[PDB]
RNA sequence: CGGAAGGGCACCACCAGGAGUGGAGCCUGCGGCUUAAUUUGACCAACACGGGAAACCUCACCCGGCCCGGACACGGACAGGAUUGACAGAUUGAUAGCUCUUUCUCGAUUCCGUGGGUGGUGGUGCAUGGCCGUUCUUAGUUGGUGGAGCGAUUUGUCUGGUUAAUUCCGAUAACGAACGAGACUCUGGCAUGCUAACUAGUUACGCGACCCCGGUCGGCGUAACUUCUUAGAGGGACAAGUGGCGUUCAGCCACCCGAGAUUGAGCAAUAACAGGUCUGUGAUGCCCUUAGAUGUCCGGGGCUGCACGCGCGCUACACUGACUGGCUCAGCGUGUGCCUACCCUACGCCGGCAGGCGCGGGUAACCCGUUGAACCCCAUUCGUGAUGGGGAUCGGGGAUUGCAAUUAUUCCCCAUGAACGAGGAAUUCCCAGUAAGUGCGGGUCAUAAGCUUGCGUUGAUUAAGUCCCUGCCCUUUGUACACA
């Protein structure tokens, strides 16, 4: 790449990428039990694993919403088309995830019980 | 918004050829990056899809400075009936 | 004309040009390492960026 | 909060009834005779009219001023 | 011929595992290799106020990021380089393969 | 909780001291005064704090003028127009078609009445979240089983000794435990043993230069190697050994051998406060404004205003000094940015200077750079004189940044040469590579450190104690408080 950006701001920019992406998927997938992301960033490929609880709900009917989430991520970050792929994976022992249980308790409280 | 017919058609055709559209929250953008040939400033983009949000056609979320919009199904049939399209052709988020 | 002076102040430098990338705030920005985020948001997202208080 | 000076009103722009008919003239034969002038510029070439003022001519789009 | 790969990372354990795995691959394919050379670590250090507002005892953080860069030299054709690099890479390590 | 008693602890307390501050000039913050406005929060735990070094922006304050960026729904006006723009001339500050006159448009986007919104650095931190500060980084906290009590509760959690420590020992109706402390993580030290290195080097070897075989060279190339450099895995110290003091316990003191016989920080919690932040937020309830706007833009001003008082600091009061040459040494770092427009600089010419013009290196152990930093060290000049100390104030000029420096952004040159002769009452911080002196990076940054956060260098006096003062903690006591 002839833009040739330095390593110091490179790792910082990757961190800001994961921060904005984490908060974006937090506001998107909170109904699904979103617990986090892990970006397996290959050269020429980029897998981006979402870890949540209701993977069918985060996937959608025929996978529509995960498609449009891939389109959103690619069009926002200016990625090459088809370079990134989102992947829904269910967390093991979802009770022991403090994030998913906090979101569950959040949706219970706005459900309205004591 | 006094938007041109051509700019509104540009907005609707990009929104219908890919089911999502994003925008940095900035009135003071000169010209929109994701559709940048027929002019359409980001002001026009934001307020057009605000009009699309307000009568329940598109869905909106916001992460740090960026609107993210997802076109719903009744928005699909509206935007097809506006753009005068056959019922076979769909956005890329629908077909495989 | 109005669109000839509506945003006609030069934002080529200074505090009003640059802003936080989370808040669009203009106060307490770290532009070091290309963060461009306000100090409260850096305190919020430091562990998500990678900055950790090892010491 | 109260003010002292009266407000500057908006420019209520004057509607013109059948403005297109004031460009041409009616003949009992089917021929076209144009009263006022025409703008020669690039994107507004052949039928785009100019403004007939009391002392000079003008067209808006390309800002063309014909002084007398 | 004289390939040179550069491995930047934020972690230490994963980066040592990656570079040791790569020299194990080069030893299995029986290549002359230069050892894993360690560049001096970069410590990105930001010192911010803990307080969102102004009042308090003037208390400061020390947020730091560490960047470790380990790099390797090998002597092989490009196909060998692609075959060894395309396998066995940890998700945090970023790779730069230079040729000259 | 006490305007009671008794124990304990702490350089945000004292003793011995060190450097100070308070006195002076200046910087900057706060109050006051003044003003169109000189916006605002805070008043140990406010006051060089809001990362708050504001010319513009920021910016919220004030004086004037544009824009809707008033979504959507309903009803009226109409392709025999809904209406956006619009250069002359007036006008305005402005080439804001903002208004006035005049007429061309633009191709249903809209405009007009009404619901309904939306935005806000507007109020409320005494409605709130999160975060943070404090009590306190003190040592405090809690069940299970077993005693006491009808019970709430209590013992455990202690009379003492010891420790940095509710840290242990030891008495003991308690015995086993958890959180805190400690352990842990990062860091400094030590390895001639391991791993490795043309982005680090050494030693040899061979040329090259110079001086009288040898000496020097960061002059040049390559054979070994990893001591120096870099950083991974290990190891390494635990009161281990000795001698005292002490139930011979916990531990303390001294000494050998030793890289070290207390390196420094981070994390830090049952609890509280109506401590701070609604001005960090698309975190936010409620209220308020919402088109003549508290929304937003643009222009100018203010945030600097000066009879006064206070706080953080810089410069100094000189001879241990200043000045001018000379010599010789670092470590942290950072460096061409998504929008975003602005990087560190070598080397060569011009000029006293600030600087200007050229080609080059650098996304960095690669180039600035072996970062030839100051103080310090060597040699002059001075001569106890407000003097060559001090450099405020003020005049004249010259450069850079920016759209723009005036209320002087900054820098440079010449001149002017003020108090200040070691600082009363009072008061701050600190014990080893510490204080103090000294410079250098980072943040803020177009310009930029009298600040803050880091780094090195030169490097001490005194102390290895105490409850006297000030704090807080524990026990006992008193209570008519328990929103305490
Ligand atoms: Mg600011
Ligand atoms: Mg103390
Ligand atoms: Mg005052
Ligand atoms: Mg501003
Ligand atoms: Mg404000
Ligand atoms: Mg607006
Ligand atoms: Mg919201
Ligand atoms: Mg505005
Ligand atoms: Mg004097
Ligand atoms: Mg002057
Ligand atoms: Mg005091
Ligand atoms: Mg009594
Ligand atoms: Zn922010
Ligand atoms: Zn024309």
């Amino acid at each position: 790449m002839a833009v040739q950006i330095s390593k110091k701001r490179k790792f910082v920019a990757d961190g800001i990428f994961k921060a904005e992406l984490n908060e974006f998927l937090t506001r998107e997938l909170a109904e699904d039990g979103y617990s986090g992301v892990e970006v397996r960033v290959t050269p020429t490929r980029t897998e981006i694993i979402i870890l949540a609880t209701r993977t069918q709900n985060v996937l959608g009917e025929k996978g529509r919403r995960i498609r449009e989430l891939t389109a959103v991520v690619q069009k926002r970050f200016g990625f090459p088309e088809g370079s990134v792929e989102l992947y829904a994976e269910k967390v093991a022992t979802r009770g022991l995830c403090a994030i998913a249980q906090a979101e569950s308790l959040r949706y219970k409280l706005l459900g309205g019980l004591a | 918004m006094l938007m041109p017919k051509k700019n509104r058609i540009a907005i609707y055709e990009l929104l219908f050829k890919e089911g999502v559209m994003v925008a940095k929250k900035d009135v003071h953008m000169p010209k929109h990056p994701e559709l940048a040939d027929k002019n359409v400033p980001n002001l026009h983009v934001m307020k057009a899809m605000q009009s699309l949000k307000s009568r329940g056609y598109v869905k909106e979320q916001f992460a740090w400075r960026h609107f993210y919009w997802y076109l719903t199904n009744e928005g699909i049939q509206y935007l097809r009936d506006y753009l005068h399209l056959p019922p076979e052709i769909v956005p890329a988020t629908l077909r495989r | 004309g109005h669109q000839q002076l509506y945003w006609s102040h030069p934002r080529k430098f200074g505090q009003g040009s640059r802003s936080c990338r989370v808040c669009s705030n203009r106060h307490g920005l770290i532009r070091k390492y290309g963060l461009n985020m306000c100090r409260q948001c850096f305190r919020q997202y430091a562990k998500d960026i990678g900055f950790i208080k090892l010491d | 909060k109260s003010y002292t000076t009266p407000k500057k009103n908006k420019h209520k722009r004057k509607k013109v009834k059948l403005a297109v008919l004031k460009y041409y003239k009616v003949d009992e034969n089917g021929k076209i005779s144009r009263l006022r002038r025409e703008c020669p510029s690039d994107e507004c070439g052949a039928g785009v009219f100019m403004a007939s003022h009391f002392d000079r001519h003008y067209c808006g789009k390309c800002c063309l001023t014909y002084c007398f | 011929h004289r390939i040179r790969i550069t491995l930047t990372s934020r972690n230490v354990k994963s980066l040592e595992k990656v570079c040791a795995d790569l020299i194990r691959g080069a030893k299995e394919k029986n290549l002359k290799v230069k050892g894993p050379v360690r560049m001096p670590t970069k410590t990105l250090r930001i010192t911010t106020r803990k307080t969102p507002c102004g009042e308090g005892s003037k208390t400061w953080d020390r947020f730091q990021m560490r960047i470790h860069k380990r790099l390797i030299d090998l002597h092989s054709p490009s196909e060998i380089v692609k075959q060894i690099t395309s396998i066995s890479i940890e998700p945090g390590v970023e790779v730069e393969v230079t040729i000259a």
